[PDB]
RNA sequence: AAACAUCUCAGUAUCGGGAGGAACAGAAAACGCAAUGUGAUGUCGUUAGUAACCGCGAGUGAACGCGAUACAGCCCAAACC
RNA sequence: ACUCGUACGGUCACUGAAUCCUGCCCAGUGCAGGUAUCUGAACACCUCGUACAAGAGGACGAAGGACCUGUCAACGGCGGG
RNA sequence: GCUUUACUGCAGGCUGUCGCUGAGGACUCUCACUCCGGGAGGAGGACACCGAUAGCCGGGCA
């Protein structure tokens, strides 16, 4: 079995979804976390400076 | 390299975890105040899990209804006792104190009360050779001399189940399930056969350690592989 | 080769010629306390130590004498050039 | 004539002699048995206390916390290091415990703001130290002339930012002139060189 | 650094915590143009790629002072009550 | 974590059902045990040095090594004349 | 990426020493501390654990 075309089709588990607290499906319904926004990992929202350049 | 598979088992993950969930029960002696006025009634003879060996389960005086580290030769409806006082008999328990020399016992306590820690596998017995005041001596399993409190609590009799490994397993599958029941990751591949990256003895053209395998107490973990600190190997001398 | 432990050479501290013994230059002792020791132990630290790491180099198959030439009446030594010798052993 | 507060303050000088030897020897031995931070009604060494700024009065705080002693309990390398940035075992933190314990303290009361600490000895694992901590929303407190000034608003988590008296020695800024040339005003504007 | 280990890139990138409209520093246990002298603290210009560091290699690198900007000095602990 | 486990256990390795068997080698390397004597760091101690300190030397000496022994179903070896 | 008796280091293990740490080259004790016990209390004990440092081993890792 192939782990391309053929490995595609077992895809039906829904995970991301539309989060309560940003808005972006981000929200992983198995971890209970938002990847976008951190919600459920930290009331502070996620936040990173490598999100854009060094000097900008 | 990466880490061995000794290694990947300390960090406790499921793949080495037991099936603690499908357990029964710790088979630790009763807690008596003094006197040894308990005594139960053998209730049933059921099969324990983490040990492929049998285990009784007990109904106590005072209505305590719990599995018990059966010794070979219990049945329902026989009667046991746990006290300093207890009777001398088959399944019952007391302070190697009270016990008389000469007499095989199981399930011994390592610090008095701790509800027993020696000679709990099928059909093993320690022997319970010397008495004292201060010290009593005990013969493990392993013909090891044992000085314990005398004050430490054992069952009399050896542990039911004997002779489990006088059968071979003849194939896998078998194996297979019993390992399904403890804490170990099976079947082994072998150092030998994996590749340099995964294990000392890895690599090479042919399978072989490139290395003498006994291997230093100081060895540090992904090192110590082989024959640890070996006082010797072989079968000769 | 061999070597005459006295005879008469030029002093340049008394100016003229006088009897001189030689001597071979014995090693004098460290005291540990010269800047490069303090810095030794200032720049030592976790990991290399860069030149505090290197070891001992080689050997010359052959040394240059390391001689000290005493004037025989002021008392004081002067040194000289060295030449390569496998041996030196002196007469007297 | 001496106070009575020199009295507790010459025990101090020699924690190991005489009866605060013994104290101390009881003391520790319930210590161990509390947590982290424990308020406590009244200072060990009340004449340090009274001297960092302690006055007996509603909005005023005490707590003794603990920290396991020695260095930095830090992670090995997981990717590559040049030799000098492969140590592990004798690396230290730039914070002395002192230090540590004011900001647990301090973390512990987040409506109150540190205002000084002092040691209060140590066995062979740990170190305890007391810390004064006040409530700038009391008004005895807003209304005290010698402690009004913690309620402003920049002294808010004064103790994160290191304007503690612990934090300014550890920030190496006691000395006003050979020295501080990379301390003062702040480690952070000499390019954290200090 | 024409490799590379100290060094360098750099206390940079990135991470944890926290305040404000600005922060931080700040009224000498200072300086040490050594003086019959200066007089809290930032900052700017300069002092200066100087002193100092450094496989004394590549490189790293201040301060006092001076000219400016702006200026401001106070409160506890204790003694005695 | 193993582990509601305790030597009829479970960890670490090698070989790879049964059957008949599995020789010689402990010098080197590994592991382990022992060790009169030798060697063996720091702190404390002593001498010199310094009104102190740096430092130099001494005495003591742990593991380890030297040395001895055990061990090949331990790494491996079993030739030329 | 991998190897090792390559160079240099870093974890880790063993071992000495200092602190925790007390009383009367071998010893007794109990009071810290550790462990067992539901508890009373028992076992151990200035050791061990832990912090610091020193020597040895150290492709497990960089
Ligand atoms: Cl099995
Ligand atoms: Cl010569
Ligand atoms: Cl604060
Ligand atoms: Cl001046
Ligand atoms: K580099
Ligand atoms: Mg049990
Ligand atoms: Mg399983
Ligand atoms: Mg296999
Ligand atoms: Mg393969
Ligand atoms: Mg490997
Ligand atoms: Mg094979
Ligand atoms: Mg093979
Ligand atoms: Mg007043
Ligand atoms: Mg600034
Ligand atoms: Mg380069
Ligand atoms: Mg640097
Ligand atoms: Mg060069
Ligand atoms: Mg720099
Ligand atoms: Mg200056
Ligand atoms: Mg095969
Ligand atoms: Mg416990
Ligand atoms: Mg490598
Ligand atoms: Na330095
Ligand atoms: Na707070
Ligand atoms: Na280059
Ligand atoms: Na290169
Ligand atoms: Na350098
Ligand atoms: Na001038
Ligand atoms: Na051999
Ligand atoms: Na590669
Ligand atoms: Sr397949
Ligand atoms: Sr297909
Ligand atoms: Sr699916
Ligand atoms: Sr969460
Ligand atoms: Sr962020
Ligand atoms: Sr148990
Ligand atoms: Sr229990
Ligand atoms: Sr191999
Ligand atoms: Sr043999
Ligand atoms: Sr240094
Ligand atoms: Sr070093
Ligand atoms: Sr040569
Ligand atoms: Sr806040
Ligand atoms: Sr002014
Ligand atoms: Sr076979
Ligand atoms: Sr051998």
């Amino acid at each position: 079995t192939g782990a391309g075309t053929p490995s595609q089709g077992k895809k039906n588990t829904t995970t991301h979804t539309k989060c309560r607290r940003c808005g972006e499906k981000s929200y992983h319904t198995k971890k209970k976390v938002c990847s976008s926004c951190g919600f459920g990992k930290s009331a502070k929202r996620r936040d990173y400076e490598w999100q854009s350049k060094a000097g900008e | 390299g990466r880490r061995i598979q000794g290694q990947r088992r300390g960090r406790g993950t499921s793949t080495f975890r037991a099936p603690s969930h499908r357990y029964k029960a710790d088979l630790e002696h009763r807690k008596v105040e003094d006197g040894d006025v308990i005594a139960g009634t053998v209730v049933d003879i059921e099969h324990d899990p983490a040990r492929s060996a049998p285990v009784a389960a007990v109904e106590f005086e005072d209505g305590d209804r719990r599995l018990i580290l059966a010794p070979e030769g219990v049945g329902v409806g026989d009667e046991l006792q746990v006290g300093v006082s207890a009777e001398i008999a088959p399944g019952n328990t007391l302070p190697l104190a009270e016990i008389p020399e000469g007499v095989p016992v199981c399930n011994v306590e390592s610090s008095p009360g701790d509800g027993g820690k020696f000679a709990r596998a099928s059909g093993v017995n320690a022997q319970l050779l010397t008495h004292d005041r201060n010290v009593a001596v005990v013969k493990l399993p392993s013909g090891e001399m044992k000085r314990l409190d005398p004050q430490c609590r054992a069952t009399i009799g050896v542990v039911a189940g004997g002779g489990r490994t006088d059968k071979p397993f003849v194939k896998a599958g078998n194996k297979h399930h019993k390992m399904k029941a403890r804490g170990t990751k099976w079947p082994n591949v072998r150092g030998v056969a994996m590749n340099a990256v995964d294990h000392p003895f890895g690599g090479g053209g042919r399978q072989h350690p490139g290395k003498p395998k006994s291997i230093s107490r100081n060895a540090p973990p992904g090192r110590k592989v082989g024959d640890i600190a070996s006082k010797r190997t072989g079968r000769g001398g | 080769m061999q070597m005459p432990r006295r005879f008469n050479t030029y002093c340049p501290h008394c100016n003229e010629h006088q009897e001189h013994e030689v001597e071979k230059v014995r090693s004098g002792r460290q005291t540990g306390m010269k800047w490069i020791d303090r810095q030794r132990e200032r720049n030592s630290g976790i990991g290399n130590d860069g030149k505090f790491s290197k070891v001992p180099g080689g050997d010359k198959p052959t040394k240059k004498t390391d001689l000290k030439y005493r004037c025989g009446e002021c008392g004081k030594a002067h040194l000289r050039e060295g030449w390569r010798a496998g041996r030196l052993e002196f007469q007297e | 004539a001496r106070s009575a507060y020199s009295y507790i303050r010459d025990a101090w000088e020699n924690p190991g002699d005489g009866q605060l030897a013994e104290l101390q020897w009881q003391r520790q031995q319930e210590w161990r048995n509390e947590g982290a931070v424990e308020r406590i009604e009244r200072p060990t060494r009340l004449d340090k206390a009274r001297s960092q700024g302690y006055k007996a009065k509603q909005g005023v705080i005490v707590a003794r916390v603990s920290v396991r002693k020695g260095s930095a309990r830090k992670r090995r390398h997981k990717a590559g290091r040049r030799s000098k940035r492969q140590g592990v075992t004798r690396i230290t933190r730039r914070k002395d415990i002192q230090r540590v314990a004011e900001e647990r303290a301090s973390r512990t009361f987040p409506n109150l703001r540190v205002l000084n600490s002092y040691s209060v000895g140590q066995d062979g694992r740990q170190k305890w130290h007391e810390v004064i901590l006040i409530d700038p929303n009391h008004p005895a407190i807003q209304n005290d002339d010698d402690l009004s000034w913690i309620c402003a608003d920049d002294q808010a988590d004064r103790v994160f930012r290191g304007l503690t008296g612990a934090g300014r020695r550890n920030r190496g800024l006691s000395g006003k002139g050979k020295g501080s040339e990379k301390t003062r005003p702040s480690l952070r504007s000499n390019g954290g060189k200090a």
